[PDB]
């Protein structure tokens, strides 16, 4: 290999010149390691990214941790290829930095073992899918209105405390349990509180040995925080291709990506855009995301939360990540507190797939047919607070009558739960959930309690425990 | 005529050499990516890499093909799906077209051309009544994320499957699983023997998404000198404006406006220009250009909408929220205009749809008054029954186009209250079975109305429309 | 290991030769005034000045100490004023440390945190009831100028004179007079033996106020690892930001958002991401971080703002129109949320703040309607007085804090309607009679609320306060 000399430092930046000839590639690694020979010297082991060529043998480079101790000619080392991660079963349960290495105390991967570079073309337009194929949550609002799709985006939209922890992880829970695949989870640019509290909570429920973990926090520098989700993404790519099973990926937060590169490329020297956005923001977003898709042997269907801190919409960091998304499933405070659990909003849930051509007629009538009752009692409740219920239209009674119980039935006793209130947990398949609020509407379960809806899976769990409360 | 790079980085690259090269020409590295060679300084020549970049290396050779920027064109490819450059991208091997055009090409001066009046059949019952479209014409398709925009797009190329139109389809910036699945879905429909797909996805370099529809717009080019009708469709201009715009800044150019530079006003004027009405002695070809562009929040007040609404000759706005109702496909009566409008419509859509605009605008005023005052007089509520039915009369499922013949039928037997009694529910199915009863019965004047572009008898046509009232059974 | 100056001015300088300096290290002028070795470039050296730069001429002679920046840490430095480096403000002579430690240093992974369960006690009765804080978090607080951010600051540290607890004050471009009059009101109350003060008056250069609250964690850190509870204040981190804008732009840094640099989410990031909980192997030491910001008009909505709230755990809002009209301390119940609330929160004070909080918002709602419409039912009246009640208790003197047994008491006694015939303004007076009833008979219940951290028996608490309102003279 070729050994080059530094020539400048500044920030994140360092600049090498290369003397014998070759001169690394545009995303070549480089190490620089060097043992302090003096007390007026420092002890440094830093990674760097080649960025651009520069003419008179000299490249340019973006380093992942603090440049402090950095001396004019000292030397750095050309590893030949990019960043290598170290992919297998190896990784499940184990948690890893933007370079490979493992965070947790639980020992360090072994030498010989295989790795794959972070950087490497999307896939083409001939080895894609054909037809859209929803996958099965089990959750029935989520497969009854907006349902989910292999290979798709789903935005997650909702705020600390209104149950997302507890939805991501009985999602994982689900598809490692029914479908075989295994998840990655994913950390830009989040509170390093929340990913203690998230790894604690996982701990405690038994998804750990599942599942993969990449971190890269608030504190990290650009580049880590950079590439962390590009790392996590060739974790997932591993299982994909070798395997062939289905994988589900996590990302805590798209908008700090998109910061994190306008920074890079601020330090690099190009020229700002608009709102001081990096020039290669689109370009940058669709390899990030094209890489996420379903191909013949498996598929990454990927789950991403988007927190905008300003609530605007219009900047080019919310218009080109939802120019990617698939669905939007949004969860609202009203609802937790009114007890119902996920609490995701029927009203404000939308997908791409509620579809006859993707989803049959049958899915389809009753999802519009069931959004009608929800939007006519929204409505109708002022003018039942205004006005008295008594005076109001035989018709209006039975809508709001058949509304509860409708909103009750969204609720499900999930199988994390189990622990906090003792509940055996229930999976729901698609065909009974459609059949149960299709008898739910034409009243074959109408004369019932509206208290016994509550918690409930299938439909005749309602009948049993209505039965046995009167 | 050999130069060696210098510099490389983002895409772009500076050579040594090359003392012979022409402006604008195309290069190829030792590897084999190709790029063009915008700037000649007095010592460097400046390269836009049109592909993978990593494999270049300072010191590597660079050589000139000695040509401008060539597609590739012909017969040849209809049905395959490429490049902006001539290159294969569905597999099944090379596609061995005959000749080739420069996408950089003069358009037709005025006294070329000629008006427009041969019309363009979407199948769409709104668009064909209310915003009629002409071969030659330039109408833009405006809306939100997620509205149907795509789905429209679709719903025209499939109708044309009757008509002797070329069709093409560019996908700028777009998500390549979803490309997969435009194309899937024109072939279970059998629309592939008649048009071509050229696709840029998001992954791709930029430079490569702003060259899309030029290569569109010269492969249409070359079937309408001929004397062919072609129809291009870009379902992404906005995307193109935001490459060019980068790859402006990877090259230093100073901004303007939020930071688009100055050229953004050429770019698409240049482009939308070269669709136009051939004169009789040019051959009389036509080619319809519909482009697409995509705004934030609904509003159509931004700097590159009202740019292109500035140039095309019309625009259809779609709604949002209305697209969310259940209503397909959208669209806003206030803010479609179309200005050919009047001229390309056959006789009898003209005389029914005159009247189909007086309705609907009156239901629309009365209903966004009705919401706030129930007290109403008889006209009033007779008004918005009619509106009512009006409104569900528009409907349309995907996919399925409706020859304009039945259209206008139906919307004859709408006007002359033919659905008095008929409740509004019953008003989707009444228009199946009276598709079903005209295939039974009503040929003459299906067939009258093909070759004569005319209405029939009105006397002939009640009694055909009483007799299916009288066979037609409510709920 | 030697250069010479050949540029200067604004506070930054360039050297020729300096072959073997580091990045980041301490360089000594001629004078004996340091300077950061910022900037490495082919053939000379970047450096930032700490101090006042008048006297440095070209051709002057700068040297390098062969250390990166490192600020002196200890106990020596306890009840000292001290500047971002280490070197005295008070006069007093030297401080004779013991050890430095680098500021940039990083911080512990997430592995080696744990959960915040140990309460932090201000003292102030509305922010421990309705907005508790737990040792290990970061809150901040928010506000005008001339709201009382300062006062709730040193009425915090004054409290923590009973318990285990370390200090430190970091003042950032403030007045050097109001800083002088701080640090007088801290040695009049006696919170001097504990307490560290770090200062950077405005009048200093721009690079050492962005250097001061690194001085600042770095000091408190020492502390933590091993194992002691710290608490650091900062009451400007806008002016932080400011300063590094302004030495950003000094070496032509381009802009972004307002012409803030990019590294404006990095520096507070990296600032507050160092307090911590740490796990009982580390050896269970905790850094609470309070910072200050001041916003504009009171609009919480800007840059910096929401950039900062973004990163802490919670916020408290305080309002200006409140502060003029004599309530201390203003808090907005709205926007004042803590994430680890409840947790914190000691048995007692939970139970009663529950109902609390209830009470307070259903005041303040029923107000809100009651300036507008003035017939009300007695159940609406009475809700009013109970509001009115709860919002004259959680008045608080100057300086004053108050232990939590007091507060849990006399929340306890509002609660329960003990204040039912007793006057809206003898309601101050009676908790100050009904302090002193609790000093002289009640000190079983402060007693048994210390060692047990939960409420005593409802029978005997009532008996007390039974007594205490037999005592109790109104007006």
């Amino acid at each position: 290999m070729t050994r080059g000399r530094v020539i400048q430092v500044m920030g994140p930046v360092v600049d090498v010149k290369f003397e014998n000839g070759h001169l690394p590639a545009i995303y070549n690694a480089l190490k620089i390691q060097h043992k302090a020979r003096n007390e007026n010297e420092v002890d440094i082991d830093l990674t760097l990214e080649v960025a651009l060529h520069l003419g008179d043998d000299t490249v340019r480079t973006i380093a992942m941790a603090s440049t402090d101790g950095l001396i004019r000619g000292m030397e750095v080392i050309d590893t030949g290829a990019p960043i290598s991660v170290p992919v297998g079963e190896v990784t499940l349960g184990r948690v890893f930095n933007v370079l490979g290495e493992p965070i947790d105390l639980e020992g360090d991967i072994p030498a010989d073992a295989r790795r794959d570079p972070i950087h490497r073309p999307a896939p083409k337009f001939e080895e894609l899918a054909t037809e859209v194929e929803i996958l099965e949550t089990g959750i029935k609002v989520v497969d009854l209105l907006a349902p989910y799709i292999k290979g798709g985006k789903i935005g997650l939209f909702g705020g600390a405390g209104v149950g997302k922890t507890v939805l991501i992880q009985e999602l994982i829970h689900n598809i490692a349990q029914e479908h075989g695949g295994i998840s990655v989870f994913a950390g830009v640019g989040e509170r390093t509180r929340e990913g203690n509290d998230l790894y604690h909570e996982m701990k405690d429920s038994g998804v750990i040995s599942k599942t993969a973990m990449v971190f890269g926090q608030m504190n990290e520098p650009p580049g880590a925080r950079m590439r962390v989700a590009l790392t996590g993404l060739t974790m997932a790519e591993y299982f994909r291709d070798e395997q062939g099973q289905d994988v589900l990926l996590f990302i805590d937060n798209i908008f700090r990506f998109t910061q994190a590169g306008s920074e890079v490329s601020a330090l690099l020297g190009r020229m700002p855009s608009a709102v001081g956005y990096q020039p290669t923001l689109a370009t940058e977003m669709g390899q990030l995301q094209e890489r996420i898709t379903s191909t013949a042997k498996g598929s990454i269907t990927s789950i991403q939360a988007i927190y905008v801190p300003a609530d605007d919409y219009t900047d080019p960091a919310p218009a080109t990540t939802f120019s990617h998304l698939d669905a939007t499933t949004n969860l609202e405070r009203k609802l937790a507190e009114m007890g119902i659990y996920p609490a995701v909003d029927p009203l404000a849930s939308t997908s791409r797939a509620l579809a006859p051509e993707i989803v049959g007629e049958e899915h389809y009538q009753v999802a519009r047919k069931v959004q009608q009752t929800l939007q006519r009692y929204k409505e109708l409740q002022d003018i039942i607070a205004i006005l008295g219920m008594d005076e109001l239209s035989d018709e209006d009674k039975l809508v709001v009558h058949r509304a509860r119980r409708i909103q009750f039935f969204l609720s499900q006793n999930f199988h994390v739960a189990e622990q906090f209130t003792g509940q055996p947990g229930s999976y729901v398949p698609v065909k009974e959930t459609v059949r149960g609020f299709k008898e739910i509407l034409e009243g074959k379960y109408d004369h019932l309690p509206e208290d016994a809806f509550r918690l409930v899976g299938r439909i005749e769990e309602v009948v049993e425990k209505a039965k046995a409360m009167g | 005529d050999v130069g060696t790079v210098i510099q490389v980085g983002d895409g772009i690259a500076r050579a040594h050499g090359l003392d012979n090269v022409m402006s604008g020409e195309l290069v190829e590295f030792a590897n084999g990516v190709m790029g063009m060679a915008l700037n000649l300084e007095e010592n460097n020549v400046g390269i836009v890499i049109l592909g993978p970049y990593t494999g270049i290396k300072e010191g590597d050779e660079v050589r000139r093909t000695g040509r401008i920027m060539e597609v590739p064109v012909g017969e040849a490819l209809i049905g395959r799906v490429v490049n902006p450059l001539g290159q294969p991208v569905d597999g099944l091997g090379p596609v061995e077209t005959t000749e080739t055009r420069p996408i950089e090409s003069r358009a037709p001066g005025v006294m070329d051309r000629r008006s427009v009046h041969e019309p363009l059949q979407t199948g769409i019952k709104a668009i064909d009544a209310l915003v009629p479209i002409g071969r030659g014409q330039r109408e833009l398709i405006i809306g939100d994320r997620q509205t149907g925009k795509t789905s429209v797009a679709i719903d025209t190329i499939i109708n044309q499957k009757d008509q002797n139109m070329i069709s093409i389809y560019v996908a700028i910036g777009q998500k390549e699983s979803t490309v997969r699945t435009v194309v899937e879905t024109l072939r279970k429909h059998g629309a592939l023997d008649y048009t071509i797909v050229v696709t840029a996805s998001a992954s791709q370099p930029a430079p490569l998404l702003f060259l899309a529809p030029y290569a569109g717009v010269a492969m249409g080019e070359y079937f309408m000198y001929k004397g062919k009708h072609v129809l291009v469709v870009y379902d992404d201009l906005s995307k193109q404006a935001a490459a060019y715009r980068e790859l402006s800044l990877l090259l230093r150019r100073p901004p303007g406006r939020e930071a688009y530079p100055g050229d953004i006003f050429y770019l698409h004027s240049r482009l939308l220009e070269r669709a136009a009405k051939l004169s009789d002695a040019k051959g009389g070809g036509s080619l319809t250009a519909l482009p697409f562009v995509e705004t934030q929040a609904g509003d159509i007040s931004a700097y590159i909408p009202t740019n292109v609404i500035s140039i095309t000759d019309g625009q259809i706005f779609l709604q949002s929220d209305l697209f969310f109702s259940g209503v397909r496909p959208a669209i806003n009566a206030g803010l479609s205009v179309s200005r050919v409008g009047g001229a390309a419509q056959i006789k009898a859509m003209k005389k029914v749809a005159g009247t189909l605009r007086l309705d609907l605008a009156a239901y629309r005023e009365l209903e966004a008054f009705a919401q706030f005052g129930s007290d109403l007089d008889k006209a009033t509520q007779a008004k918005l029954a009619r509106g009512a039915r009006t409104v569900e009369v528009l409907k349309q499922d995907l996919h399925q186009p409706i020859p304009v013949e039945k259209q206008v039928l139906i919307i004859y037997a709408l006007t002359r209250g033919f659905l008095d009694d008929i409740p509004v529910e019953d008003v989707r199915r009444f228009e199946k079975e009276f598709y079903l009863f005209l295939d039974q019965n009503g040929q003459h004047l299906l067939e009258h109305i093909r070759t004569t572009k005319d209405l029939p008898n009105e006397d002939d046509l009640n009694k055909a429309i009483e007799a299916f009232k009288k066979t037609f059974v409510v709920s």
